């Protein structure tokens, strides 16, 4: 009965008042995380021959 | 060149070799999955021929080296896992005549085997089809009328018609004849002639894949 | 009337040798990209192009140029015949490689893979090579125009003319009867065979489809081989051949090269699929 | 791990002896055999190596065709045949094992080695600094050796390897390629370098110290180890 | 006390759910990412191709150095492979050969191996005797393993194929924490950066955010609408992206608790078999079920670039710690690294 009901109950009520964050807020930070590390990123940014180690 | 990593690749080439020869022995030997609706019909298959999620089963017969693949245990949807079976050389599917009286079983083997049969992934791989219980079938026959869970059968109540009727029903789910062929077979508890027409369907199953990696069959 | 006859043979010789270029180059594309195509078959259907790619690429340029003339080195000439041999006798041995491994993966059920190893696969083919090679080069060391009289040991110069530098009762005693009739009669008893036991297997409809198949696969190989060998043979038996008809026989000769890739890579099934998405893609 | 050699003794000058050496406790035929032999005075000295798999055997040119180097890996042990050894060739004899891989430990462990006594250039020299400096308890010591050429490799891989023989066992891996040290030994020992010159630190000295400190570079095959730093306590 | 009353409260939880997520969004990430320069073509080239496996590969994981990675195919065998020289480190016999999930330990002392057969196996690869040993053989598990990765020399955490998560006491081998909340097979886990958090796809097409030390699940997502076969943290541990076999791929942000934007193509019909991102976040690398595998612009959702370079179903897809290459395996048993 309760063994897969209650607990479903339980668990939607403790997501239910989890806090919160804008959207918008979330958004930029992703995109002020992504600019800050763009350099660090040699898949993004081109990486020389030399650097790379994968190179011939 | 390199001072240390010569000897790297040494070892690596080893490796490699150790690899190839690995990967030849399996390919010696060939691998079957057994599926089929109730664990009975597959538990007398599996002893009857024999040297958790999966058991793997080994069997030398006739100089030929069988891996026997039970997966009856994982009890998890078959699709997301179906696909790693794509290889096999056959697929046993065992299955007990009769269920046709036990509690509608019939339609649940034969929606299984129509699953299997036309899946994507086993769409080149043949199935060998075990009727297993022919004793218990035949007793049940005299009993009840077959027509119990085909309401479209008419005949006599005899073993014999009613085996191959239901054989005609359970290789009539095939969608692909042009690919696959179906080996079926009515067994109970037996000698050897059940691994003996495992060994000659496999024997008949290599043949025809090499005839057709040839451009023959 | 005899220029035409000539300037046609030479544009019928050069559009077989481009097709079969083509075709070879596309069955060795279409096995050399797909990793799947590595199997032990795929490697006598390389070895098959291969040879039709020599063919096409050396005796057909070569051909033209003996029925051309020339008044080079009498050696030059038999060396140039020696190598149009080489290649067709080359392309016959790898058809007969063909077809003794369709043999082996019938008579041997499951053995066929323990057995049809890498290395032997690679030692047969070397060794059907190597055959070839040698009954090709046979005109080399003392088996040529030189052995009928003593004037042609005393002429250096001379004509470029198949009939003037290679000895006909060779071409026909020992190539035709000993590489084209008993690996033909060969075949054709292994496919006899391979029928007979696809019928017993079977039964146990298809069979038009598997006479079919094994059919045009030993009638092409006549088609191009007994017409020419007899044409040799009459000629060597104090025969007549006009020059059409020799020529025809020539070229039946020839298209074997660019006739095997569609008889025996295009009937291959994952061939077939693999061939169509890359035409659809390419 | 154990590796206990035999086929010591007294010989001739100009006969001939076979050292065999039993390996157990790990998987023999995965590692590399090599032999090193120590004069009664004199320091270490490559004799000869086989590989995991009996190929690519190298001889030192002190003993290229004079010695053979054979291994039975179905019966796990190795065999040091010396054809005509000289009299020279008087030395005690280790059996060491090497792996290569990245981030291997090769030369980790050192047999107990037998004493073998005859009756009556183009190779990195690593020219020591000094064969003996005096030590306390508590204090620091700094070994350091010079090489022909950087070893350097174009890779970043300095192939600089140190070794401590303690008074009474054999050689022990302290630390490999100038960066790593072996495993079972203290943290405290710091081996540095930049290609030429290297510096061996040896922070919170111990009693357990003392012994010879010797140097091998691993950038040719021709090993050449150095003349030992031994420690007085 | 009866049904009727538990199905409506809990209707009425999720409807109250519901209006906070629409009340508490504001605005698309599209709008807001327009202002941001677009990353354009990103040619990717082929520098390594390894060719040691024989089967269908499955999973593979990046060691902490980038260079050393280990692979998993169904032929039974753990190579360890030099990414640099492409030099087999290690070859580990496997004692099932039906795995499909391993995982390389950040100090790179074990390796983890799992799949049809429900016992793990933990191999121990620094060995004083140099060969390759099961250190452990996790048999808590009822389904078959999918993914599990490494939270230290002694925690791991591994996903099976019924509805349920673990974490893992390699020193003892007893479960420390069972999560059973999900409610289909859970196909992939991904650690975050910061080894507190994990997220799990399952097929219930939901994705839900459970705690390595409290247990209880935060945060629950159904934003897919079908089976979840791929999971990746962003490299912040603030955001992940999920990837479904209805070719649909879903970016969820932990503090928004709504997917962000999806990516999908009219062209692009089949599923997604791994998801991976990179260094900076801004690059979204996605295995289809089709020979290629594109690069989706984590802000802008375009394709960058497609590495079209296998013939067969890509089933693995990981870059490295540095962010230097990517490895991308395929059915066709060869692993390329791309960069
Ligand atoms: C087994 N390999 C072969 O049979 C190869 O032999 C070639 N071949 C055989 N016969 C001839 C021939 N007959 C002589 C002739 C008779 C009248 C007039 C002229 I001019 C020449 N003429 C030429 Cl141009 N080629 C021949 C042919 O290419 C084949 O590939």
């Amino acid at each position: 009965s309760i063994a897969q009901a209650r607990k479903l109950v339980e668990q939607l009520k403790m997501e239910a008042n989890i806090d919160r964050i804008k959207v918008s807020k979330a958004a930029a930070d992703l995109m002020a995380y992504c600019e800050a590390h763009a350099k660090e990123d040699p898949l993004l940014t081109p990486v020389p021959a030399s650097e790379n180690p994968f190179r011939e | 060149l390199s001072a240390e990593d010569k000897a790297a690749v040494e070892r690596s080439k080893m490796i490699d070799r150790n690899l190839r020869e690995d990967g030849e022995k399996a390919a010696r030997e060939v691998k079957l999955l057994l599926l089929g609706a109730g664990e009975s019909g597959k538990s007398t298959i599996v002893k009857q021929m024999k040297i958790t999620g999966i058991v793997e089963t080994h069997f030398t017969f006739k100089d030929l080296h069988f891996k026997m693949f039970d997966v009856g245990a994982q009890r998890s949807e078959r699709k997301k896992w179906i696909h790693c079976f794509e290889g096999v050389t056959a697929i046993i599917f065992c299955v007990a005549l009769s269920d046709y009286d036990l509690v509608n079983r019939m339609h649940e083997s034969m929606k299984l085997f129509d699953s299997i049969c036309n899946n994507k992934w086993f769409t080149d791989t043949s199935i060998i089809l075990f009727l297993n219980k022919k004793d218990l079938f035949e007793e049940k026959i005299k009993k009840s009328p077959l027509t119990i869970c085909y309401p479209e059968y008419a005949g006599s109540n005899t073993y014999e018609e009613a085996a191959a009727y239901i054989q005609c029903q359970f290789e009539d789910l095939n969608k692909r004849k042009d690919t696959k062929e179906i080996y079926t077979h009515f067994t109970c508890s037996t000698d050897t002639k059940n691994v003996q027409f495992v060994f000659d369907a496999v024997t008949d199953v290599i043949i025809k894949n090499n005839l057709k990696d040839c451009g023959l069959f | 009337a005899l220029s035409l006859a000539n300037v046609t043979y030479i544009t019928m010789e050069i559009f077989i040798g481009l097709c079969a270029i083509v075709g070879n180059v596309l069955v060795i594309c279409v096995v050399k990209l797909n990793p799947s195509l590595q199997t032990t078959t795929f490697y006598f259907i390389v070895s098959l192009a291969l040879a039709d790619i020599a063919v096409g690429v050396l005796v057909m340029p070569l051909a033209i140029v003996v029925s051309l003339g020339i008044t080079i080195h009498f050696y030059s000439c038999l060396f140039m015949t020696c190598l149009l041999l080489i290649f067709t006798h080359a392309s016959i041995m790898s058809l007969l490689a063909i077809a003794v491994d369709r043999y082996l993966r019938v008579k041997l059920t499951v053995r066929y893979k323990r057995v049809t190893t890498h290395r032997r696969i690679w030692l047969a083919l070397g060794l059907c090579w190597l055959v070839s090679f040698l009954v090709g080069l046979t005109p080399m060391f003392g088996w040529n125009m030189k052995l009928t009289s003593e004037y042609h040991r005393n002429v250096t110069f001379l004509s470029c003319q198949f009939v003037s530098v290679m000895r006909m009762d060779y071409m026909v005693y020992f190539s035709f009867l000993t590489w084209i009739f008993i690996p033909l009669v060969v075949m054709c008893a292994i496919y006899l065979d391979i029928f007979y036991i696809i019928r017993n297997k079977l039964s146990l409809g298809r069979e038009f489809k598997t006479a079919k198949s094994l059919f045009l696969v030993l009638f092409l190989f006549a088609l191009s081989w007994l017409p020419l060998s007899i044409i040799n043979c009459i000629i060597y038996f104090n025969g007549e051949v006009p020059q059409l008809v020799l020529y025809m026989g020539i070229l039946l000769s020839h298209a074997n090269s660019m006739m095997n890739p569609i008889v025996y890579a295009y009937k291959i099934k994952k061939f077939k699929e693999t061939y169509l998405l890359i035409l659809k893609a390419c | 791990v154990q590796l206990v050699e035999s086929g010591g003794g007294l010989v001739q000058p100009g006969g001939s002896r076979k050292l065999s050496c039993s390996a157990s406790g790990f998987a023999f035929s995965s590692f590399g055999m090599h032999w090193v032999r120590q004069a009664p005075e004199k320091g270490l000295e490559w004799v000869a190596y086989i590989s995991s798999g009996s190929g690519t055997i190298y001889y030192a040119d002190t003993v290229k065709g004079r010695f053979t180097i054979s291994r039975d890996d179905p019966k796990n042990t190795l065999f040091l045949q010396m054809t005509s050894l000289r009299s020279e060739d008087t030395a005690m004899y280790y059996c060491v094992r090497s792996i290569y891989y990245y981030g291997s430990s090769p030369f980790d462990f050192w047999g107990q080695g037998t004493t073998l006594t005859v009756s009556a250039s183009a190779d990195i020299v690593m020219t020591q600094a000094t064969s003996s400096v005096p030590v306390t308890p508590g204090e620091s010591v700094s070994i350091s050796c010079r090489s022909s050429k950087s070893l350097l490799h174009s890779n970043g891989n300095t192939y600089l390897y140190w070794f401590l023989q303690r008074p009474g066992q054999s050689p022990q891996l302290l630390i490999y390629r100038m960066s790593n040290l072996a495993s079972g030994v203290p943290d405290r020992f710091s081996g540095s370098g930049s290609g030429t010159a290297f510096t061996l630190t040896i922070s919170r000295l111990e009693a357990e110290d003392v012994g010879v400190y010797y140097c091998m570079q691993h950038l040719e095959y021709p090993l050449t180890f150095g003349a030992g730093t031994k420690l007085e306590l | 006390s009866e049904l009727d009353q538990l199905r409506q409260e809990a209707e009425q939880l999720k409807n109250q759910i519901r209006d906070a997520r629409k009340a508490c969004a504001d605005a698309t990430l599209s709008q807001i990412t327009n202002n941001i320069d677009p990353v354009g073509r990103i040619q990717m080239r082929t520098r390594r191709t390894l060719r040691g496996h024989l089967a269908k590969i499955y999973a593979m994981h990046w060691g902490t150095d980038s260079r050393l990675l280990v692979s998993a195919s169904q032929d039974g065998k753990l190579i360890i492979w030099d990414s640099y020289t492409t030099n087999k480190v290690h070859a580990i016999p496997l004692r099932s050969s039906w795995v499909m999930t391993c995982a390389y330990a950040p100090s790179g002392n074990y390796v983890a191996c799992g799949g049809l057969d429900n016992i793990c196996s933990i191999y121990n690869l620094k060995t004083r005797e140099g060969n390759v040993r099961v250190s452990r053989e996790l048999a808590g598990h009822t389904g078959y393993l999918s993914c599990c990765r490494f939270l230290d020399d002694n925690q791991i955490v591994t996903s099976s194929g019924d509805t349920t998560c673990a974490l893992w006491d390699i020193e003892t081998g007893q479960q420390t924490t069972t999560f059973t909340g999900h409610t289909g097979d859970v196909m992939s886990l991904s650690l975050a950066p910061d080894t507190r958090l994990f997220v799990s796809g399952a097929c219930d097409a939901s994705a839900k955010l459970w705690d390595v030390r409290e247990g209880m699940c935060r945060q629950t997502f159904t934003g897919h609408e079908s089976d979840i076969n791929a999971i990746c943290f962003f490299p912040n541990g603030n955001a992940f992206a999920t990837g479904s076999d209805d070719a649909t791929c879903r970016l969820f942000d932990l503090r928004a608790d709504q997917e962000l934007m999806t990516y999908s193509h009219d062209n692009i019909i089949c599923g997604i078999t791994s998801v991976s991102f990179s260094k900076s976040g801004r690059l979204l690398l996605a295995g289809y079920d089709d020979f290629n595998c594109n690069v989706w612009d984590a802000l802008k959702a375009d394709r960058a670039g497609v590495l079209a370079g296998h013939d067969n179903r890509v089933s693995c897809l990981g870059v490295t710690d540095d962010g230097m290459a990517v490895a991308t395996g395929s059915w066709d048993s060869f692993l390329k690294i791309w960069n």
